[PDB]
């Protein structure tokens, strides 16, 4: 019976602003207060805004003190939270909740706000050079967005290849290594070129992994 | 859920004398916190809603005359009617209020005894008027007899007839105690036409041997 | 003003575990204490308010407590899809709004604990010719999945220019991540030795590497 | 010359949990197996003292308190014990010495729309002190927002229902509790088993 | 003083729903369970839940789970039941009954309202036919003639039947009626009459039928 189904999450400029509803149903919303809780990706759970069931009290945590505006319509059973000025930090899927007994008895299933500088861009690509087995690999560095995709010999290399996730920096960009575990005798015989291709730049780039004089 | 038998199925009594009604619950609705059993007795006479006469198995209820009285723990209950009246024939009910859903025993009508009497069996051919719509209905009437046992088998041509007939019962009259039945035997106006001779057989206590009125079309 | 979780618990199928939340006098000592339970890229799901109270449809085998400035999540009858992360979330006198502990991630053990594999690589010619530099720190096949990542140059703590993903299951149903510690060629020349730290279950694994 | 145990026992109303009633018994011979033996306590349990011999012993004072709580927080009357009635309503001793008595009372203290008359203290600053009692109303404030008298946000009344219905389950039904406090002074042995 | 007084009997086609009112003075209205129980014809008691008036709360016999809902309006101290997805099993008299208290499932119900008669079926209403059921020769037996009349195909309930326009009432015998498989009611009123007084006496039956505002007046004449 009880639901609260929000919208409006998306993509927004450094310094923009957006702003979220969150739709209440299968309870009389204006008895309730409620709040805004958000999770950066990776990160735990901070508390952002609450407003009291009438909407005559708000409450902000200081992290967004200023630039954002809580508010309700208790008419549509709508809550609002107006962000300005934002930042990257603000990069989080945030959550619409109904307080209750001290607690927040009642989630949204949460929408994304990414806060991003990211203009599409081809990666550089690193060798990872090898160092009775040898791991060698390239580092795929600096690309958005995903996916990135790397072969090895131009897929003729299989065995011991391990494409790591990619990790998401505060730039906005991501970067991800692939390794290939080969033998040491296979070194200085075998030739090791890692192709890795981004299609949203149209980038293909075969490195080739050599030993280091 | 609990089920609520009640014993018997009807009593027959004599005026003054003595009528204990059993009901068994198939759940004890015995309370140990209070020591009280969760158990009601209702009478209920034709036309009209219960009447609460016992709560809690023994509590008698305001305004009820004090021959009723309520025994039994646990599961096993009774109800007494010291000495029967006029005004106690009907159908009582035993009801537990311990758990959901709040279960009623099947009941048991309490009637006057009254000495064995055969009844008087009267047959009616269909009325022309209604042979005229199609169908042709035979009754066979069973009047002031006793006990409300008694069956009525219709014979057309001499062949037993099956799922043709209804039946409906008097309640036990307020002069003579006794009980009225009609069947009433249906049949297609050219299902009709097609015999002769329509029996109605009748089987009573008070008959040594059954009953047959009969008349042949015409 | 911060409420302290274990990063990871964990326990075999049908047995109990205990996820602890540890604040001070000015919040948990003096303000009540709720816990959720998020199975990951779903919504928080209140599992305990009121220090110990469940809400409708929450089984009793999940119970909370508290002492003088703890509080703690016992889950009996572990079942795999309590697999989640866990956060515990009391008020501060000093704030307006409440707290939310850093999270535990809870696993059902279904394999044998496995340490973590880590290979570490310096940056590569072709980095430090673009004048950047990049050390690699590679984690593998660990499991459960949860891993804290420390880098340390010369012996002494860097906290600066480290990216961490979060483990993501492998093919085997281990565990693999990867830090990134990024520097100027400057600071990278600058110092003896760089090394990864990566510690699992209470045990950390070393790799270092040297400009030299 | 018979303790009064009676009125304590078969009282048809019983106190909510954060009100707890208390009675003192005094100049009185305690016939303790009047209760020990019959089966309709779900609950008798001894502190300090044998359930056995309990007819033989003597004592200062008897303290017999009662109330109603859950039938999952029976348990939280006990020596040792944490948790909402433990910690917020009715607190025993480390050193109790006494029994706890307690049976279910669905019969007596649930109704269809649920019980309102039954209370609990759901939020406190702090922990009761053993036997201690709170009654106050005051809107407890989480966080630092004065509350002013009126519910919102971070502002709730302390006192909430158990809201008892009859389809409840056990662990969400109605239990009654009598907690036997035997006082051993210096003084005078007013209170005596039969033997 | 205290009493119940429902609304007034309902027909109802197969999955339509129904709404009955019980309106209760002589009482504090908000003291007291009420109940909903029905008896199906010649059937026994079904107890169909509880509404307690103080708060409106309330609870239902699983069977009927559902498709019941009891309101209470406090202001008219009135309670109302309502059974949706009617079926043809659904016919039945529904009481309201007053509890005497307000604790667990009650404790004796001390006040019942008089009750409210709801008839479930595809028909729609129809007057009898009255057919004579005629005395005869081969039918007297010493000296005692019985004679009556049929009140065939009819719906819904009820029919009252009457002789000679009320002046015949000793050895009257009106069966309950009975239900045909047509879906349609019939019941017959039979009395016994001295044979002697045939031909001096005309018999005359008085049927009755609201419901269709039928009448009809068939004398039953000798064969
Ligand atoms: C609490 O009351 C019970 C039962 O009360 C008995 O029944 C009542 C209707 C009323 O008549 C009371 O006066 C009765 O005592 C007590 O249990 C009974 O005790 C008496 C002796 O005092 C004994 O004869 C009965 O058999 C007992 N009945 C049962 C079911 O045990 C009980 O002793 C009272 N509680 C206390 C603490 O005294």
């Amino acid at each position: 019976e009880v639901q609260l189904l929000e919208s409006g999450g998306g993509l927004v400029q450094p310094g923009g602003s957006l702003r979220l509803s969150c739709a209440a149903s299968g309870f009389t919303f204006s008895r309730f207060a409620m709040t805004w809780v958000r999770q950066a990706p990776g990160k735990g759970l901070e508390w952002v805004s609450a407003i009291s069931g009438s909407g005559g009290s708000t409450y902000y945590a200081d992290s967004v003190k200023g630039r954002f505006t809580i508010s309700r319509d208790n008419s549509k059973n709508t809550l609002y939270l107006q962000m300005n000025s934002l930042r990257a930090e603000d990069t989080a899927v945030y959550y619409c909740a109904k307080v209750g007994w001290g607690a927040f008895d009642i989630w949204g299933q949460g929408t994304m706000v990414t806060v991003s500088s990211a203009s599409t861009k081809g990666p550089s690509v690193f060798p990872l050079a090898p160092s009775g087995t040898a791991a060698l690999g390239c580092l795929v560095k600096d690309y958005f967005p995903e996916p990135v995709t790397v072969s090895w010999n131009s897929g003729a290399l299989t065995s011991g290849v391990h494409t790591f996730p990619a990790v998401l920096q505060s730039s906005g960009l991501y970067s991800l290594s692939s390794v290939v575990t080969v033998p040491s005798s296979s070194l200085g015989t075998q030739t090791y070129i890692c192709n890795v291709n981004h299609k949203p730049s149209n980038t293909k780039v075969d490195k080739k992994v050599e030993p280091k004089s | 859920d609990i089920v609520m038998t009640q014993s018997p199925v009807s009593l027959a009594v004599s005026l003054g004398e003595r009528a204990t009604i059993k009901c068994k619950s198939s759940q004890s609705v015995l309370y140990s916190s209070n020591n009280k059993n969760y158990l009601g007795w209702y009478q209920q006479k034709p036309g009209q809603p219960l009447r609460l006469l016992i709560y809690w198995a023994s509590t008698r209820e305001s305004g009820v005359p004090d021959r009723f009285s309520g025994s039994g723990s646990g599961t096993d209950f009774t109800l007494t009617i010291s000495s029967l009246q006029a005004e106690d024939v009907a159908v009582y009910y035993c009801h537990q209020y311990s758990t959901t859903p709040l279960t009623f025993g099947g009941g048991t009508k309490v009637e006057i005894k009254r000495t064995v009497a055969a009844p008087s069996v009267f047959i009616f051919p269909p009325s022309d008027e209604q042979l005229k719509s199609g169908t042709a209905s035979v009754v066979c009437l069973l009047n002031n007899f006793y006990p409300r046992e008694a069956k009525v088998q219709w014979k057309v041509d001499n062949a037993l007839q099956s799922g043709n007939s209804q039946e409906s019962v008097t309640e036990q009259d307020s002069k003579d105690s006794t009980y009225s039945l009609s069947s009433t035997l249906t049949l297609s106006k050219a299902d009709y036409e097609k015999h002769k001779v329509y029996a109605c057989e009748v089987t009573h206590q008070g008959l040594s041997s059954p009953v047959t009125k009969s008349f042949n079309r015409g | 003003s911060v409420l302290t979780q274990p990063p990871s618990a964990s326990g075999t199928p049908g047995q109990s575990v205990s996820i602890s939340c540890s604040g001070t006098y000015s919040n948990i000592g003096s303000n009540p204490v709720n816990w959720y339970q998020q199975v990951p890229g779903t919504a928080p799901k209140l599992l305990i308010y009121a220090n110990d109270q469940r809400p409708s449809g929450v089984p009793d085998r999940f119970s909370g407590s508290k002492s003088a400035t703890s509080a703690f999540l016992a889950i009996g009858g572990l079942q795999s899809e309590d697999d989640a992360d866990y956060y515990c979330s009391t008020w501060d006198d000093s704030l307006p709004g409440p707290l939310f502990g850093g999270g535990t991630k809870l696993t059902v053990l279904g394999q044998p604990k496995a340490n973590p594999t880590v290979t570490l690589f310096p940056p590569s010619s072709e980095e430090l010719q673009a004048n950047k530099a990049t050390l690699v720190c590679l984690i593998s096949d660990f499991y459960p999945g949860a891993v804290t990542v420390a880098w340390k140059a010369d012996g002494s703590p860097v906290k600066a220019g480290v990216e961490t993903t979060k483990p993501s299951k492998q093919s085997n149903n281990k565990y693999a991540a990867s830090s990134y510690l990024s520097l100027t060629p400057e600071q990278w020349k600058s110092h003896r030795s760089y090394s990864c730290q990566v510690t699992h279950e209470g045990s950390t694994v070393e790799k270092t590497v040297a400009p030299t | 010359n018979l303790c009064p145990f009676g009125e304590v026992f078969n009282a048809t109303r019983f106190a909510s949990v954060y009100a707890w009633n208390r009675k003192r018994i005094s100049n009185c011979v305690a016939d303790y197996s009047v209760l020990y033996n019959s089966a309709s306590f779900s609950t008798f349990k001894c502190y300090g003292v044998s359930p056995t011999k309990l007819n033989d012993l003597c004592f200062t004072n008897v303290y017999a308190d009662s109330f109603v709580i859950r039938g999952d927080e029976v348990r939280q009357i006990a020596p040792g014990q944490t948790g909402k009635i433990a910690d917020y309503n009715y607190k025993l001793p480390d050193d109790f010495t006494g029994c706890v008595i307690a049976w279910n009372s669905n019969n007596l203290d649930s109704k269809v729309g649920g019980n309102y008359n039954y209370l609990y203290r759901l939020f406190r600053k702090s922990n009761l002190k053993p036997f201690e009692r709170d009654i106050s109303t005051e809107i407890y404030q989480a966080g630092s927002t004065p509350c002013n008298g009126v519910e919102g946000f971070n502002c709730y009344f302390p006192l909430q229902s158990y809201g008892f219905q009859p389809t409840n389950g056990v662990g969400y039904q109605p239990y009654r509790v009598v907690v036997l406090s035997f006082e051993l002074l210096h003084a005078p042995a007013t209170v005596c088993g039969p033997g």
